[PDB]
């Protein structure tokens, strides 16, 4: 970091430079999901995938 | 070693007056023989599958197998009798059982008890626990008997895998044996056990158990090629028609994962083919050999039993060692085998295992229908040299595949 307290800072505001953060995100249940839960052919070999 | 209460049960017969043979058939026996120890019966059994185990008298090794026990059965009943019977054919030739005599001359007095179904202890007849050496070899040949007629299926046979403390002198020995059929070897264990009334000497006990877990394993799917008891495991030779011969076989892939101390199973097989497969009948007769030296957690629980055979005095029972019998039907198995193979990528499923299910299907197919075709002379005649059983006992199921997944746990 560096003193605040310098010369050559810039204050440009500009509309290509509109502010931005990011105040809250989508969280739509529908948006939860993707997808599969992750499963097991009963415990034993490659026999079980009924 | 002596098991004071040996008591032994004898066969019972399928709602029939009399005891599981007619005369022609007892004569046949007792007459065509002559010593009560199983020589003579070993001696066709041998054989190393080749010859037709059918005959007029004889429809298997099987039958055979049935006679005999039902023959005991009913001529020990003279002797073993409270206050001595013995007449109509058998009067025997001597008090110390020396051979099957037809009816000495002047001795009526010793009647034919007539006994329904009946189990007996040899030591509570003072002739017999006087000859308590020559007792010895004709306990063994009782075990074979008691252990078959319990129940109505194929044969009761144990298993034991004493884990750890192995001998390193039954590793080298039994390693010269390699290359032979676990019919051979069977069969001079037997007659060394017999020989010799029996040692408390775990040697040649020790080594019946361990070939008889390998044996099990390998027919299984447990051990084989890649999976072994330190190089052990058993082949089955010839993969095209079923007679796929078990020989021991030692090659080293892997040392199977030594399970926890103390591993034993029963097994029986719910299916009349049995009677056709000499590797199943030969670990039979391996865990007999065992009984006699060592006392096996009080016999399979009454819950898989027939009435007849239920309550048996110290034999059946309900909170004991293994109260479950391990269950099969042999094609079923075959099948199981070849999963466990192929899971395991040993194989490709491809070729190998359509394969020997055709031919094991073929085999299935054979053997009901000759076992079938057989039955119809005793259940119709008075006359009985066979297992006694229905269609429907040829069925898929009596728990075959519980047993091959206990076996296969057992192992771990």
């Amino acid at each position: 970091t560096y003193n605040i307290t310098g010369d050559g800072n810039s204050f440009t505001p500009t509309s290509d430079m509109t502010s931005t953060a990011a105040p809250a995100i989508d969280l739509k249940p529908g948006v939860l999901n993707p997808t599969g839960k992750l499963w097991r052919p009963v415990g034993t070999s490659v026999a079980t995938i009924d | 070693m002596a098991q004071r209460q040996f008591f032994g049960l004898t066969y019972n017969f399928y709602g029939q007056p009399a005891p599981l043979f007619d005369l022609n058939d007892l004569q046949e026996l007792a007459g065509c023989y002559a010593r009560p120890w199983t020589s003579r019966f070993s001696h066709l059994a041998i054989s190393t599958g080749s010859l037709p185990v059918w005959s007029a008298r004889y429809p298997s090794v099987a039958s055979r197998n049935i006679v005999v026990n039902t023959l005991l059965g009913a001529h020990l009943n003279p002797f073993a009798g409270g206050q001595i019977t013995s007449h109509q054919g058998i009067t025997w030739r001597d008090p110390v059982l020396s051979s099957l005599a037809p009816v000495p001359a002047i001795q009526p007095p010793p009647v034919w008890a007539v006994a329904e179904n009946v189990l007996l202890d040899s030591n509570n007849y003072p002739t017999y626990v006087l000859n308590l050496s020559s007792m010895w070899p004709i306990n063994q040949d009782v075990h074979i008997m008691t252990m078959w007629a319990l129940s109505d299926q194929g044969p009761i046979y144990h298993l034991e895998v004493p884990v750890d403390p192995m001998p390193a002198a039954t590793t080298a020995a039994l390693m010269a044996y390699t290359g032979v059929p676990i019919a051979h070897l069977a069969q001079t264990a037997y007659r060394f056990a017999g020989q010799l009334p029996q040692s408390p000497d775990s040697t040649m006990v020790s080594t019946i158990r361990w070939l008889s877990a390998i044996w099990f394993g390998s027919l299984t799917g447990r051990l084989n090629r890649s999976r072994t008891c330190n190089g052990f495991y058993f082949e089955f030779a010839k993969p095209a028609l079923n007679p796929d011969q078990a020989v021991l076989k030692w090659n080293d892939g892997a040392r199977a994962a030594p399970p926890a101390a103390a591993q034993s199973s029963y097994i029986r097989c719910i299916s009349p083919h049995w009677q056709h497969q000499i590797v199943e009948v030969a670990g039979a007769l391996m865990s007999q050999s065992v009984t006699a030296v060592t006392g096996l957690p009080a016999l399979i629980d009454e819950a898989t039993l027939p009435a007849w055979s239920q309550g048996v005095a110290n034999l059946t029972g309900n909170g004991q060692g293994v109260v479950p019998c391990l269950d099969y039907n042999p094609v079923p198995m075959a099948a199981a085998r070849h999963l466990q193979w192929r899971q395991d990528g040993l194989i490709t499923a491809a070729q190998e295992a359509q394969l020997n299910n055709d031919y094991t299907a073929y085999a299935l197919t054979i053997e009901r229908h000759l076992t079938a075709m057989l039955v119809a002379n005793p259940i119709a005649a008075g006359r009985m040299p066979i297992q006694p059983f229905n269609a429907a006992d040829f069925g898929q199921a009596g728990q075959t595949a519980a047993a091959v997944a206990l076996a296969q746990a057992m192992f771990v």
